[PDB]
């Protein structure tokens, strides 16, 4: 419906620029607003003429500048413009901005073995937790011991949490006659060569 | 009958002595004159107009 | 100011949706308008409605044979009715207030939009048929063999739940400073294996074994589980 | 709104020197003729315009009419009237 920009990167603490094209523009101004990852959207515009970030009332694209702020600002942006007869507001294919910087993927989360009733009920279901990394591309690839076993239950697609950290983690679902039997178990962390991982044991006492 | 168009005084002299006064600048939001009237009172007055 | 969303977040293919939202606090609750928002699973956004107390019928015309907006006079609670089309784009539904701030009381004279300034919590409405399932309460037990105030591994498990909304609160709603809840995939079956973990400072805990609050959504299952006291 | 930022040539205090002035006016006071809007004033056509009276009230006050000596105004303080005819209580 609307000509929204798909994705634009950030300048290193410099000039910011966005567009969003359409037919009204000179009719019912602009109105932006931002969708926080997994959180409720918040205020951007301060329209009153019949804060911080401003724009020019143009008939081409209007545009919007968010000053020289590199970090602290990364979310999905949109635009709501009323038709001459108050018909619709129209929205494009979203605006997913990205911020430059931060170190490589450092997952600092220990492993989790299943205990008590779960095992004696019907299924083992190894939790195998690995989270808190920027960016993704971390292959969990769970092992029965030191030799990697298939099993392949499920691995969740990375979700944005805290300071742009992707933490979806992987979850296994095997039977107790596969966990509290044979080998120890240990899932790895693999991003680019060197990455730290832990181990899980079936019984401690 | 009101006119919430708030105008200043602009005087431009046309030749010798003669002074021309025109609309200066409108202070505030853009709005219509705004006369206003009652709904029911008028209806009541119209009541006997249509009857007559 | 405050907005609390209600209604069942489950609809069978087509059918109807009775989505609800209550306005908790407001200084001026009449002059300001009302809007509904259709958030895509992880793509964009879609406009719904626009309702005002005077009986204003301004709505989304793209889905005009689907729109039925309810406005209750006594109380500021609002309802939305979705007829025939429900399964096309399913994700999240947010409710927001569209400010007016009229300079002059002339309805046609000085009316303008400030936009959607006040947004609510937002409930998850997913359409994929099937029926509701109960959440299994099984703990994971902690990993502690240290000395002083260091690393701890408190774990809440579970085996299944039917709709996307998940309600998890540690220590029955007390210390929620360091709570790490992670999303999970359906595992082809439809039953998501969502797990919430808390990283507490392992100091001296006996009775203070942080409990997990499970509230679900339609079945309203309230089963609190205590993490096994092991060190 | 219905106001237009107009520019024009007005002879200042001195006849020889000419100054370009900007002033406001309401809608319908000007009529089009031709990037930039080029038009004329509605007066030039029809009549010679003059500036109205300053600090003079253009609002009515009770103006009674007095007939001269040897003449009288017949007052009709009658209740009903059928669009001219004979009255009841002529004063
Ligand atoms: C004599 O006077 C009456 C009313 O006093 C006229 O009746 C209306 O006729 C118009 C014809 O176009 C209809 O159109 C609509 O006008 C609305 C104006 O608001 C009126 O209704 C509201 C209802 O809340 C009252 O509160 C208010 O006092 C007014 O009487 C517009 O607001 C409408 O637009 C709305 O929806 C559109 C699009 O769906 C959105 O753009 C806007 O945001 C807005 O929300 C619409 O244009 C109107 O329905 C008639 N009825 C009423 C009840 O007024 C008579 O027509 C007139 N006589 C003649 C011969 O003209
Ligand atoms: C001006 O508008 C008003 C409404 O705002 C109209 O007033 C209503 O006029 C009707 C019929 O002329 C009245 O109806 C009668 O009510 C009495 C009440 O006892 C009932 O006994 C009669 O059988 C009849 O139903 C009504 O009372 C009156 N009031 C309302 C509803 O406001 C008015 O008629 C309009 N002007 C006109 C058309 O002259
Ligand atoms: C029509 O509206 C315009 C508004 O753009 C009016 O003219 C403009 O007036 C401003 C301020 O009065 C001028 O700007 C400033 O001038 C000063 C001193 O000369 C200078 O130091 C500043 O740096 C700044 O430039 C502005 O230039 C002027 N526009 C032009 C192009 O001359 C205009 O008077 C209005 N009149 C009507 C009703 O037609
Ligand atoms: C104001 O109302 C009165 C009362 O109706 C008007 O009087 C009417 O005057 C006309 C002539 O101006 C009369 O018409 C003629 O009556 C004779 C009677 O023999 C008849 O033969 C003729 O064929 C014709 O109908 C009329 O009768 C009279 N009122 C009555 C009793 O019907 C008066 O002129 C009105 N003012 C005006 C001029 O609007
Ligand atoms: C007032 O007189 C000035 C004299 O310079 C006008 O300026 C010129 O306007 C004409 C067209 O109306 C142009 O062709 C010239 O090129 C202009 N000169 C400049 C300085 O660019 C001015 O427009 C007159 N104003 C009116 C409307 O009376
Ligand atoms: C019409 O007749 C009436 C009486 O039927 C006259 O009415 C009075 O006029 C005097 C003049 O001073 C007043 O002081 C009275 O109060 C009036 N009485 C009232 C209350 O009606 C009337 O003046 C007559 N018409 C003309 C032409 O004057
Ligand atoms: C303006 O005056 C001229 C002079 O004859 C006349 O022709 C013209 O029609 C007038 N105004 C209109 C109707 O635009």
């Amino acid at each position: 419906e609307l000509t929204q920009p798909p994705s634009v990167s950030v300048s290193p603490g410099q000039t910011a620029r966005i567009t969003c094209s359409g037919a009204p523009l000179t009719s019912r101004f602009t109105y932006w607003y931002r969708q926080k990852p997994g959180q409720a959207p918040v205020l951007i515009i301060s329209r009153s003429s019949q804060g911080r970030f401003s724009a020019s009332w143009s008939g081409t694209t209007v545009t919007l500048t968010i000053r020289g702020v590199q970090a602290d600002d990364e979310a999905d942006y949109y635009c709501q413009s009323s038709d001459t007869s108050d018909s619709y507001k129209m929205f494009g294919g979203g605006t997913k901005l990205t911020v430059l910087g931060q170190p490589a993927a450092a997952p600092s989360v220990t492993l989790f073995p299943p205990s008590s009733e779960e095992l004696q009920a019907n299924k083992a279901t190894l939790v195998c937790l690995i989270s808190d990394f920027y960016p993704g591309a971390v292959t969990v690839a769970w092992k029965a011991d030191s030799s990697p076993v298939k099993a392949g239950v499920e691995t969740t697609t990375p979700s944005k949490q805290s300071n742009n950290k992707y933490a979806a983690s992987s979850y296994l679902s095997l039977t107790p006659e596969q966990w509290k039997s044979h080998k120890s178990y240990s899932c790895q962390v693999t991003h680019e060569g060197s990455t730290v991982e832990k181990t899980v044991a079936p019984t401690e006492c | 009958c009101t006119r919430p168009n708030n105008n200043t005084r602009k005087s431009i002299h046309i030749g010798p002595g003669r002074a021309f006064y025109a609309t200066g600048d409108i202070i505030g939001n853009i709005r219509q004159a705004h006369c206003n009237i009652s709904k029911a009172r008028w209806n009541e007055t119209l009541g006997q107009i249509v009857a007559k | 100011v405050q907005l609390r969303e209600s209604g069942p977040g489950l609809v069978k293919p087509s059918e109807t949706l009775s989505l609800s939202c209550t306005v908790s606090q407001d200084s001026r609750p009449s002059d300001h308008s009302w809007t509904w928002v259709r958030q895509s699973p992880g793509k964009a956004l879609e406009w719904i409605g626009d309702i005002h107390y005077n009986g204003a019928t301004t709505y989304n015309p793209s889905l005009r044979s689907r729109v039925r907006i309810e406005l209750d006079q006594s109380i500021p609670r609002f309802s939305l009715k979705m007829t025939s089309m429900t399964a096309a784009d399913t994700g999240m539904y947010y409710c927001a207030r569209n400010a007016i701030r009229i300079y002059g009381v002339v309805a046609l004279g000085e009316w303008f939009h400030y936009g959607m300034d006040v947004w609510g919590q937002g409930t998850a409405v997913t359409v994929s048929s099937a029926s509701t399932k109960g959440p299994s309460v099984f703990p994971l037990a902690p990993s502690s063999k240290s000395t002083s105030g260091g690393t701890a591994a408190l774990g809440c498990l579970v085996k299944d739940y039917f709709p996307e909304p998940v309600t998890v609160s540690w220590n029955s709603g007390a210390l929620t400073s360091g709570v790490h809840t992670f999303p999970a995939v359906l595992q082809s079956s439809g039953l998501y294996s969502l797990s919430s973990v808390v990283t507490v400072p392992s100091s001296s805990l006996g009775t203070q074994t942080y409990i997990c609050n499970v509230n679900h959504k339609p079945s309203n299952t309230k089963v609190d589980k205590r993490v096994e006291p092991k060190s | 709104g219905e106001m237009k930022n107009c520019s024009f040539n007005v002879t200042t205090s001195i006849r020889d020197k000419i100054k370009k002035e900007y002033a406001l006016f309401y809608k319908l006071d000007v009529v089009p003729l031709e990037n930039i809007t080029n038009y004329r004033l509605i007066n030039c056509n029809t009549s010679v315009i003059t500036q109205a009276c300053p600090k003079v009230s253009f609002e009515p006050i009770p103006i009674h009419y007095c007939a001269p000596a040897g003449f009288a105004i017949l007052k009709c303080n009658s209740k009903t009237f059928n669009g001219s005819g004979p009255c009841t209580n002529v004063s």
